Order: C-alpha cells, then sequence, then structure tokens
C-alpha cells in the first residue's frame, strides 16, 4: 500500500529511501537501514515494517 | 465532526486582544493577564524571566484547559512598582538574551566546513 | 560576544549539533518547541485532481503531496493566503504545480521530481520538490500500471506546524542536560546499581564527573544544553535554528507591542 | 471528448440510454461503470 512519506513519529522524510532499501537487499546482499541513514527506531520501524501492497494491487487489470 | 479548525491555535478570533489584564482583589498590587492564542512555548518563558526581577513578588502561569490555546499569567510586585512594567522589562530581557543568541550562533556557524 | 553562548560540535547539512550555554532551561526548551512547531514553511495545500486511474484513492495521494517537502528559502517574502487581498490565491501568495503520469512503460513511478511549477516564482527560492535522493527523484509518490493515467494540480501555501505537521521543518530534535545527575532532576530506577545498569551518555565528556567527597550542591541551576537540530529540507539546518530563535522573538515582541496599543486609551 | 459508461474488463467508452440493451460492443459481460465527472474535485492536503 505504497511507502509512507516522512516517518509518523519524528517526521524525517522516507519516501525516496524505499527503492534504495529494497535494493541494498536483493543485490548488495545486506544494516541496510543504518546506511540509508535511518537512526532511531521511530523512523526505523517505518521502513523495516512496510508491506508494499500496491504491488499486488497493481497486478489487477483496468 | 466536532473538532475546531486547526487555525484556532494561533489566530485571534473576531475582536479579541492577545492581552486582557485584570486586577486581582485577593491580594494587593496583583494582576491576572489572559494571553490569547498562546501556550507554554511563550507562557513559561515569560513566567521564568520574572522570578529574575527580584522586584517581582510573585509569578505563576497556567493553561486553564488544553482544548483552548490560551493561558493566564498572575503577577504581583513590590510597593509602588507596576507589574505591567516588570512584564515589559522581563519581556525585553528575553528578546536581548535571544538577540545575543541569534548573533552568537551566526558568526559561530560561518566558521564551519562540511 | 554577550549573553547566552553557542559552541557548535560536528555540523553538517542535515544536522547541527551544538552546545547552548548560559541560558535558563525554561528558555532553551521554549526555543526547542518553536522550531518543532512555528516556523513558516511551504507545502501543497489544495489539490485539484482531473483524472486518476491509480490504485490509490484521490485524498490518499492528496495526503501524500501535502507531505512532499517543498522549497522554503525565501518563504518569508511570501504572504499567507489569509492576508493576501486576492479572492482564493495568486502568484503573490501561492505556488501552483502540475503532475501528469501516463502508464506507458509496460510499473511506471511517480516521484516528487515530476512536479512542474506553473505559476510565476517571481524569482525567489521556493516551491521546489526538495530532492536529496541519490539518483534524482526523491519521494516516490506512487506507482501505476499499463494505461492508468493521473492528472493533478497543486497549490502550496505558507502555514506552520501548529496548523499541520506537513509544515514544521524540524522533524526530531535532541535535547539533554547535566548527563551526570547532579541537579537530581531524576531518581534512577534500578535493581541493585543505578550507575552500572543505566547507560552513560556520550554527553558526559564535556562536563566534569561527580566526585564522591563533595556533598550535594543545591544552589546550582540547569545551565548548558547539548542538542542536535535535524532538518527535512525546505529550510537549511542552520536557518531552522536561526528563524526559530527569531520567530520566538517576534512573538515576545507583540506581547510588548499589543501591550502598547492598550496604553493610549 | 465525452464518455458515458465503461466495461468491467475491456475498458472501452460506451454510451447508451433506455432500452438500448445493457451489454457492451463485444464482451457479453453486462457490467459497466459510469466514468468520472467533468466538474473537477478539490482536495485538502491534511
Ligand atoms: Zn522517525
Ligand atoms: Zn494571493
Ligand atoms: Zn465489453
Amino acid at each position: 500500500m505504497i511507502i509512507p512519506v516522512r516517518c509518523f513519529s519524528c517526521g524525517k522524510v522516507v519516501g525516496d529511501k524505499w527503492d534504495a532499501y529494497l535494493r541494498l537487499l536483493e543485490e548488495g546482499k545486506q544494516d541496510a537501514l543504518d546506511e540509508l541513514k535511518l537512526k532511531r527506531y521511530c523512523c526505523r520501524r517505518m521502513v523495516l515494517t512496510h508491506v508494499d501492497l500496491i504491488e499486488k494491487f497493481l497486478r489487477y487489470n483496468p | 465532526m466536532n473538532a475546531p479548525d486547526r487555525f484556532e491555535l494561533f489566530i485571534l478570533p473576531d475582536d479579541v486582544p492577545k492581552l486582557k489584564i485584570t486586577p486581582d482583589s485577593r491580594v494587593p498590587n496583583c494582576i491576572i493577564i489572559k494571553f490569547e492564542r498562546e501556550d507554554h512555548t511563550l507562557a513559561n518563558l515569560l513566567r521564568e524571566e520574572l522570578a529574575l526581577y527580584p522586584d517581582v513578588t510573585f509569578v505563576a502561569y497556567k493553561v486553564e484547559h488544553p482544548l483552548f490555546a490560551n493561558f493566564v499569567m498572575r503577577l504581583q510586585t513590590e510597593e509602588g512598582t507596576r507589574p505591567k512594567q516588570a512584564l515589559e522589562r522581563a519581556c525585553a530581557s528575553i528578546i536581548n538574551k535571544l538577540k545575543t543568541l541569534d548573533h552568537k550562533f551566526n558568526e559561530e556557524w560561518n566558521i564551519k566546513n562540511f | 560576544s554577550k549573553e547566552p553562548k553557542v559552541n557548535i560540535i560536528n555540523a553538517q547539512d542535515d544536522e547541527v549539533e551544538l552546545m547552548l550555554s548560559d541560558v535558563n532551561l525554561s528558555l532553551a526548551n521554549s526555543l526547542r518547541r518553536t522550531m518543532l512547531a512555528e516556523v513558516p514553511t511551504l507545502a501543497i495545500d489544495l489539490v485539484e485532481i482531473k483524472m486518476n486511474t491509480s490504485v490509490l484513492a484521490d485524498e490518499f495521494i492528496s495526503h501524500r503531496l501535502g507531505l512532499i517537502p517543498l522549497v522554503s528559502e525565501d518563504v518569508e517574502e511570501m504572504k499567507y493566503s489569509r492576508d493576501c487581498t486576492c479572492e482564493d490565491y495568486c502568484d503573490e501568495c501561492s505556488v501552483v504545480l502540475e503532475l501528469s503520469a501516463r502508464h506507458e512503460g509496460e510499473t511506471t513511478d511517480v516521484y516528487s521530481s515530476s512536479l512542474i511549477k506553473v505559476s510565476g516564482p517571481g524569482n525567489l527560492n521556493v516551491g521546489e520538490p526538495v530532492r536529496r535522493d541519490d539518483y534524482d527523484q526523491g519521494i516516490l509518490l506512487c506507482k501505476l500500471r499499463n494505461h492508468q493515467e493521473l492528472n493533478i494540480r497543486c497549490i502550496a501555501k505558507k502555514g506552520i506546524a501548529k496548523e499541520h505537521a506537513k509544515w514544521s521543518p524540524c522533524s526530531a530534535i535532541a535535547f539533554e542536560y547535566d548527563p551526570h545527575n547532579k541537579l537530581k532532576h531524576t531518581d534512577f530506577w534500578f535493581e541493585v546499581d543505578a550507575k552500572k545498569e543505566w547507560p552513560d551518555s556520550k554527553y558526559a565528556t564535556w562536563e566534569e564527573p561527580p566526585k564522591p567527597g563533595e556533598v550535594f550542591d543545591y544552589k546550582a541551576k540547569p545551565n548548558r544544553f547539548y542538542m542536535t537540530v535535524e532538518t527535512t529540507g525546505s529550510l537549511k539546518a542552520n536557518q531552522v535554528f536561526s528563524r526559530g530563535i527569531k520567530t520566538l522573538q517576534e512573538k515576545l515582541a507583540n506581547v510588548l507591542f499589543e501591550l502598547e496599543n492598550s496604553r493610549p486609551a | 471528448y465525452g464518455v458515458k459508461y465503461t466495461c468491467g474488463a475491456c475498458a472501452h467508452n460506451f454510451s447508451l440510454n433506455k432500452s438500448d440493451p445493457v451489454r457492451c460492443k463485444e464482451c457479453g459481460h453486462r457490467v459497466i461503470y459510469k466514468a468520472r465527472t467533468k466538474r473537477m474535485s478539490k482536495f485538502l492536503t491534511t
């Protein structure tokens, strides 16, 4: 259901960071968050917990 | 549904003064100032700088209730010294302290490389 | 130079660690929150969707854009739509944007980079899709499939964090003081040893340790505060501190101004 | 310019009125949505 712009908790942006993350996994085989600059758990949990449904929604036709 | 429009936390509504000052009968030389569309950010800051003018005999402030962004400030001073003034002074002392701050943070900054 | 004093520590573009000494906590804190909530910014506020085949709903995207960080450099030389004498909006108080997204590449993405600035910027830093992303398209608005279209039209306005979170440029702010509980503004929880069970802060090194032989100092007050001001973009980490320091001041001003307007009568 | 009803699958702009049947220019599947409005909808960013 898409990535959440900015973390609820503190506010730091986080929209861009989605692809960077989902990438540092598939390839660089990796911590990811830490380098993506996601320090304190508030924003941490943001990314590390997103379940991107939009993908499946997108699998629908018209 | 029943919640106000956000912009009611800072904008004064139809005929309303930031300040309303009322004399206090409870004790001599005392007043209660109603600040409209404000909070601790500004309250506590004013409250503070008044226990600084050792010429102020009393100074506390409060937020009646959280739904409404307002707050009451009660002040009492020494003989023949009007608190309103002490409010001015203690209020001015505040700006200077910050005026200095702004400045001391700007020269400081420029000296940075990163 | 004069009263309170700063002593910046490692500082960058998205942060500004520094030590603020010779100030009353009361006043430190005040500035604290002022950054968090009352600095003028610029965010999308009105969205006029024309067509939208995305799987996301209208107001879902609408939300999204409200959060997308826009430029807010010369945000101060713009006016609040509420004060501008124009019915609704205009160049003198708003920034209009365009967004068109046709699914052609048989998953096409919609990044905040894809925003146009249809109104006249009047030559002032503002209204730009703050991008810090490595590639160059910060903030994925949303994805879309085959032939799904999507046409918008955004209108940005001044406003602050009070009015909405989509404004405040702060976004998290560190604050600590007297790492060695000397002022005893706390009573440590513990099972046997507080000191061993409770993490020592990286801030304990710019202040002297306790020293057993000394009795409890009482006349001492909360002086010096180790902070850190993170920014989301819109405004430069430095300004998100300056402007803060200043707005708080402007307020302290009218409290003195409003005062004057009440003496004549 | 102009559109009335659409089909649940083969999204092909149709257009009809009473008695003209309730099917599509092919697919029998008698569903059909009534495509968006002309009058723009205005939203708030909160
Ligand atoms: Zn966060
Ligand atoms: Zn205008
Ligand atoms: Zn059909």
